[PDB]
């Protein structure tokens, strides 16, 4: 497919601001976040399932045919591009900057 | 409609024997227990005999307990009551009667449903 | 009011993971199985539809087990080949010799050990070009820098005969006998049995071999058909013959190397050296090349280009059809039957033949397969194909799908996805209105 | 039918065939095959033993003193044994099953004891 | 703690070829596919295929089919991944990335390597 | 006499001892032989405790059952069956017929159990 | 109290305890495995059996027909069932409990002679 993103999302600490993946399919949705510098990182596993380890700040959601996820606050370390995906098909990145 | 069609008959010695039959019909026969009935002519009514479901299960009044033998074909959808030996106090009317017991799986009844036309059987 | 009543013997089961045994009428279907008796039940379990699941089936990954345990079994009580790796002086063998099969047999000499350690002997063996690797005409087996090798029993046949699995008692196997059942999902028409039904334990990639035939269509079954990770299993609804064949008059030699111990090795050729070719029919398979399409056009479309290629690369074991016939292990280049473009005679396949064979992906033992005398013949039927597709489309109208494979896991899976096993659980509670 | 063959049928037809399923309760494969069987083993004694402490033993259909409480299940006979399958009934009552097998058990201590005192009354 | 440790960065000319590796540590190398990503020099991230070091199997994105071969070297556990022909759009980051389980979750993604193409 | 004792017996004497028979049912090559010997000892055991248990008999090793006898199966007199003749010549004679007699025993238990059944329904 | 947890207790309070302690009596190393399994299966299985030929079968507290000995044990029924443990008990007549068993035997069998007689007479 050609999953479609914000290319930019702006804001500050507590603002709580949501990512959407436009043009998904049902069912194994996942999101990676792509630190400049260093390699990237797996953030949601399937929809909302997140991996051990992770802060719970990270947490997905669907919406039949966009998905979603939500910071429950921008704290300032948490800054990057994040990338949604559905099998090898990857967004077009989402530029956090705070 | 359910449909209970006795056929038997009445002219008995006093000391004799008689067989009644009961037919049923409107209704799954198998799942119904039985029981006769008799009603003296122009008295009250006195409850007979009971057969449960599967006609392994027999119930008496003491005054026919050695005496009466109640039993049920399920195939051919019929009931019997064989008497023996008799009593003068046996003139009535029997009838045949769905109820008056149940089966652990199914709920309860002790009351009966529907009651047959009858059969008068009298003792000269 | 109501009580509780026990009953015991009803017929409930839950999904359980457990150990099945087999049953039988050689490597597969030793002396260890138990006799099946001729007379099978097969009770139809009316009105009951239940969920199955041939992905997450444990009964796979027990027959897997099974057969790996019988392989490493069968090849205890043999010679291992451990004094044969030595250094080989080989040269081509020219001696009749045709223009397809030039330079993939040689002509090798080398110093054995005999049945006295003091002396040793001067022998040769012809081996195939797979089987060589150049030190520094010094040539090596290829195994001897990663595997000990040990030479099969001459005396046991690699024939597989049918296995069937039965349940322990407690246990049940039902089996799903609906026609247009994907796999996974609700199964209306099921049955219990006390065993499967006889299953050959071919090992074989690209390509299935013998086996049991879809009932009314062509059956394409994956665990997710969009995803590209997934080995997506093609049953057959009528089988497309093979002949393969390996044309050599060759003849067994048996070279003593040890108190006891003998190792069988290829003498000469009697007559010209030909390549192993193998047949399939062109007409069927072209024919069951298109049921294949219009299958597969219901899951990805009906406006999409259906593209036949080639394996991508890999091991011989999965860039070739891989099988046993006869004893000798054939490597057939079906690069001829993967090469098409659906819109919306007979095939012959170059092979090779392989001696030295590490089965099942391991690493550390290897097997000798000693050669066979005389020609080889096996005629065979075509049950299934294992297809994967290839990801990151571009061109959104057209999808190529490429022959797979070499996790033999999912072989079984093309015969066990009708079966489920549960456990019996008799015991339970209801409402009644008796009193004790 | 045969083992299991009620599967599909309404539980006052299937309790009729508690014989069929009850008799079918009882190297590679030589330890597979004796884990096997010491598994069967076990659970058929496991099940004998727990028929065994509720007052059931050597009995398929054994009636008990425990009231049937309606937050277990409220649907009248005519839904549970006419218009119901045993295996649809075990997905309904799975969670109270313990609670069950409990009171079960403590209504046959009260009454192990209770007959015990009434074989002292001289 | 499961690591994959790739080689440097590389500065090639067009038409060069280029093997990038990568050795797994941490797991069982053969039970898990590999996956390889590019990052593109600014762009999002581009699936570019998979190998099955199990089979030594092989996924090529349709795009790159023809240009990349992947193998491994089962013995120390390591990965390849050869670019034939290079040309100047091929200039990116390069990873990777293990799989989770079966399906397309590329879990471990390794730490790269700059792949540039210059005259 | 012990085990067997009672063998040459008539069975009306060998009836008084079924105790001392019932008794001894009960107690890495030759550890799985000897586990797969008692294994077998114990599955027997259980099968036949598990066929007394549904013909209503568990518990019993005299048991009376509601099956009638049939005259077809054997015609002989009680002088003769249990003053007269030994249980391997009985176990001999109705070799022939012992599935019909099982077969008639589980029946005559299952309509027994839901008999006691309904007559605890009756309130 | 859990398994065994009466084990210290009177035996008139230990004797309300039973099931508990009666529930949980139920390649080299998985033939050690096996053999302790089969072991506890067999000795389970004995136990059922005593019980069964003493006509205590499916039962946890069976009276019988045999009259207590004072031989035995001459202690008030006080002294034994309200003062003292299991263990204290079964110390006391371990040697004659070979004897007690071999008498509880002999009166089942004459009881099942007798239960037969009853069922002819008619
Ligand atoms: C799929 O099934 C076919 C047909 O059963 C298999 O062909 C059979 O292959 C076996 C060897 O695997 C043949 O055995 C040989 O038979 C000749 C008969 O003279 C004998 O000389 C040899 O010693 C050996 O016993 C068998 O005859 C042959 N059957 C037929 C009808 O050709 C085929 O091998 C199976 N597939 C696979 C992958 O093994
Ligand atoms: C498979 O097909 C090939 C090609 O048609 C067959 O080859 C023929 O073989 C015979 C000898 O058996 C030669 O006389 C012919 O000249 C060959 N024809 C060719 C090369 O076109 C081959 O026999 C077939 N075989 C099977 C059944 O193994
Ligand atoms: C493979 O060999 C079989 C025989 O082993 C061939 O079978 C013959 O097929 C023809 C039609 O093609 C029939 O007329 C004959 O009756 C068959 N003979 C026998 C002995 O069965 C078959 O043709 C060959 N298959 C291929 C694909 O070449
Ligand atoms: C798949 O088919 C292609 C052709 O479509 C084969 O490619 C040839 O491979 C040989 C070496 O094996 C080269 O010498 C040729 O130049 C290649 N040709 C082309 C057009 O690329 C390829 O080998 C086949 N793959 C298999 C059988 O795994
Ligand atoms: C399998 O067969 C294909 C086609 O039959 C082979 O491809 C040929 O390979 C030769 C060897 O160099 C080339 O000269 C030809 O140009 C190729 N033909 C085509 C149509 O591409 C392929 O090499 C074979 N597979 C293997 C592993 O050898
Ligand atoms: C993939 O298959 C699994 C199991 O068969 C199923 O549960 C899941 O929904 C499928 N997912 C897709 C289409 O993403
Ligand atoms: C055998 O023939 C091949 C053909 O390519 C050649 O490379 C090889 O050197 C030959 N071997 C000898 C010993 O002549
Ligand atoms: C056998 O050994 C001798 C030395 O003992 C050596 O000269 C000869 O080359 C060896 N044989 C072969 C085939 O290399
Ligand atoms: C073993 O030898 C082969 C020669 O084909 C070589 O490619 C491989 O790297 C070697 N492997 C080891 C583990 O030594
Ligand atoms: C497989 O069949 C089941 C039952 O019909 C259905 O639920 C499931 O979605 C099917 N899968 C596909 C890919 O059609
Ligand atoms: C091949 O197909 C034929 C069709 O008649 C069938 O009878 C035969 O059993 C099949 N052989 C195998 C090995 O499955
Ligand atoms: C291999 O070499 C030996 C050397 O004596 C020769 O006799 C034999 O014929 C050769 N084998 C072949 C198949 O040409
Ligand atoms: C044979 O194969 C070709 C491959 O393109 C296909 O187009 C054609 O339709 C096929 N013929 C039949 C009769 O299936
Ligand atoms: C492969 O495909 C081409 C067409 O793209 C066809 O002409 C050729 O004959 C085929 N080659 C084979 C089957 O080797
Ligand atoms: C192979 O050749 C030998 C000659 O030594 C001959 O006796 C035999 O019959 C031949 N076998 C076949 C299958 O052609
Ligand atoms: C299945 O249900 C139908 C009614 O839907 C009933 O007639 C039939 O007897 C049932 N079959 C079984 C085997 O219980
Ligand atoms: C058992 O509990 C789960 C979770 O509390 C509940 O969703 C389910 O409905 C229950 N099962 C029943 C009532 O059969
Ligand atoms: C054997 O038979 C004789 C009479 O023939 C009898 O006295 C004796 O007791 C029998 N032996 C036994 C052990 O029953
Ligand atoms: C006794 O057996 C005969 C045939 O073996 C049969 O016809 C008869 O009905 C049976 N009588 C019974 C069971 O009373
Ligand atoms: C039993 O029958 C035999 C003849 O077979 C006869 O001698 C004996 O007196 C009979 N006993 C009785 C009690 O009828
Ligand atoms: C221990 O004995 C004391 C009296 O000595 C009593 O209060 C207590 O309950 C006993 N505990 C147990 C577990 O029997
Ligand atoms: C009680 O025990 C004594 C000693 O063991 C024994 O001699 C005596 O006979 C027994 N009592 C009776 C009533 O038999
Ligand atoms: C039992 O005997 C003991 C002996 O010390 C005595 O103290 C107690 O009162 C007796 N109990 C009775 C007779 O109930
Ligand atoms: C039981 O026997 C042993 C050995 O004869 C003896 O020491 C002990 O005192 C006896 N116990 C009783 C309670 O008689």
């Amino acid at each position: 497919s050609a999953l479609t993103q914000p290319a930019s999302v702006s804001g500050s600490p507590g603002q709580s601001i949501t990512i959407s993946c436009i043009g998904t399919s049902s069912d194994n949705v996942s999101w990676y976040q792509h630190h400049p510098g260093k390699a990237p990182k797996l953030m949601i596993y399937e929809v909302d399932n997140r991996p051990s380890g992770v802060s719970a700040r990270f947490s997905g959601s669907k919406s039949g045919n966009t998905a979603s996820l939500t910071i429950s606050g921008l704290q300032a370390e948490d800054e990057a591009d994040y990338y949604c995906s559905s099998y090898e098909v990857f967004g077009t990145g989402t530029k956090v900057t705070v | 409609e359910v449909q209970l069609v006795e056929t038997g008959g009445g002219l008995v010695q006093p000391g004799g024997s008689l067989k009644l039959s009961c037919r049923a019909s409107g209704y799954t026969f198998s799942s119904f227990a039985m029981s006769w009935v008799r009603q003296a002519p122009g008295k009250g009514l006195e409850w007979v005999s009971l057969i449960n479901d599967r006609g392994g299960l027999t119930f008496y009044v003491d005054s026919v307990k050695g005496r009466f033998t109640i039993s049920r074909d399920n195939s051919k959808n019929t009931l019997s009551l064989q008497m023996h030996s008799l009593r003068d106090g046996d003139t009535a009317v029997y009838y045949c009667a769905t109820g008056g017991m149940s089966s652990a799986l199914q709920s309860s009844k002790y009351y009966f449903d529907f009651w047959g036309q009858g059969a008068l059987v009298t003792v000269s | 009011n109501l009580w509780v009543t026990v009953y015991y013997g009803v017929p409930v089961w839950k999904d359980a993971e457990t150990t099945l045994f087999c049953a039988s009428d050689n490597v597969w279907a030793t002396h260890a199985c138990v006799p099946t008796d001729p007379n099978p039940q097969e009770i139809h379990l009316e009105n009951v539809t239940e969920e199955f699941n041939m992905w997450k089936n444990n009964m796979v990954e027990q027959m897997h087990t099974d057969i790996i345990s019988l392989w490493d079994q069968s090849l205890k009580p043999c010679v291992k080949l451990t004094p044969l790796c030595v250094t080989l002086q080989c040269t081509n063998v020219t001696n009749n010799i045709t223009d397809d099969m030039r330079g993939e047999l040689k002509n090798c000499s080398f110093n054995m050990t005999t049945e006295l350690r003091d002396k040793k002997q001067k022998v040769y063996s012809l081996f195939y070009r797979l089987d060589v690797v150049q030190i520094n005409k010094e040539y090596r087996l290829i195994n001897c820098n990663t595997s000990a090798i040990t030479q099969a029993c001459p005396k046991v046949s690699f024939e597989p005969i049918p296995i069937h699995y039965c349940a322990p008692a407690g246990f049940a196997i039902l089996k799903c006998k609906d026609k247009k059942f994907n796999g996974t999902g609700p199964c209306p028409s099921v049955s219990t049995v006390q065993c499967t039904h006889g299953i050959k334990p071919v090992v074989s990639t690209q390509l299935l071999l013998n086996g049991s035939l879809a009932e009314e269509e062509v059956m394409i079954r994956s665990e997710n058909i969009t995803n590209n990770a997934k080995n997506i299993l093609v049953q057959f609804n009528t089988p497309v013959q093979i002949n393969c064949t390996r044309p050599n008059n060759n003849t067994r030699k048996s070279i003593r190397i040890g108190p006891g111990q003998a190792f069988y090795a290829t003498g000469d050729i009697i007559g010209d050296i030909r390549q192993a070719h193998c047949n399939v029919s062109k007409a069927t398979w072209n024919e069951t090349l298109g049921k294949v399409v219009k299958q597969l056009r219901k899951h990805f479309g009906n406006n999409t280009i259906i593209r036949f290629a080639n394996s991508s690369g890999g091991d011989l074991e999965v860039t070739t059809h891989s099988f046993n016939c006869g004893g000798e292990f054939f490597y057939c280049n079906t690069s001829g039957l993967f090469n098409s473009t659906w819109i919306s005679d007979s095939i012959t396949l170059p092979c090779r033949i392989k001696q030295i064979i590490n089965m099942w992906q391991r690493i550390g033992q290897a097997m000798y397969a000693p050669p066979i005398q005389g020609v080889i013949r096996c005629v065979s039927n075509i049950t299934g194909l294992i297809l994967t597709r290839d990801g990151g489309s571009t061109n959104s109208t057209t999808e190529t799908f490429r022959p797979g494979g070499g996790d033999m896991r999912d072989n079984w899976r093309s015969e066990l996805y009708k079966y489920k096993v549960v456990k019996i659980e008799p015991l339970g509670v209801a409402p009644t209105r008796c009193k004790r | 039918l045969g083992f299991l063959g009620a599967a599909g049928s309404t539980m006052g037809a299937a309790s009729m065939t508690l014989t069929v399923q009850a008799r079918n309760l009882l190297t590679v494969w030589g330890i597979k095959q004796l884990q096997a069987r010491v598994l069967a083993v076990e659970r058929y004694l496991r099940d004998q033993q727990l028929l065994g402490i509720w007052g059931c033993s050597g009995k398929l259909i054994c009636c008990t003193n425990v009231p049937w409480n309606s937050s277990w299940s409220n649907r009248n006979l005519s839904e549970i044994w006419d218009n119901m399958t045993w295996l649809q009934w075990d997905k309904e009552i799975s969670n109270y099953t313990q609670i069950i097998y409990g009171l079960l058990e403590e209504s046959q201590n009260q009454q192990e004891k209770n007959e015990q005192d009434l074989l002292a009354l001289d | 703690q499961v690591q994959l440790v790739q080689s440097g960065a590389e500065v090639k000319k067009p038409g060069a070829s280029v093997k990038v590796s990568c050795k797994a540590s941490g797991y069982t190398f053969d039970d898990y596919y590999m996956h390889w990503v590019r990052q593109a020099p600014g762009q999002g991230l581009e699936w570019m295929g998979w190998m099955n070091p199990k089979t030594g199997g092989v996924n090529y994105a349709q795009r790159f089919q023809g240009r990349v071969t992947m193998t491994r070297d089962r013995s120390i556990d390591t990965a390849y991944m050869e670019l034939n022909s290079l040309r100047s759009d091929d200039t990116a980051m390069y990873y990777c990335a293990r799989d989770y389980g079966g399906g397309y979750p590329l879990d471990f993604w390794g730490q790269g390597t700059l792949v540039t193409v210059s005259s």
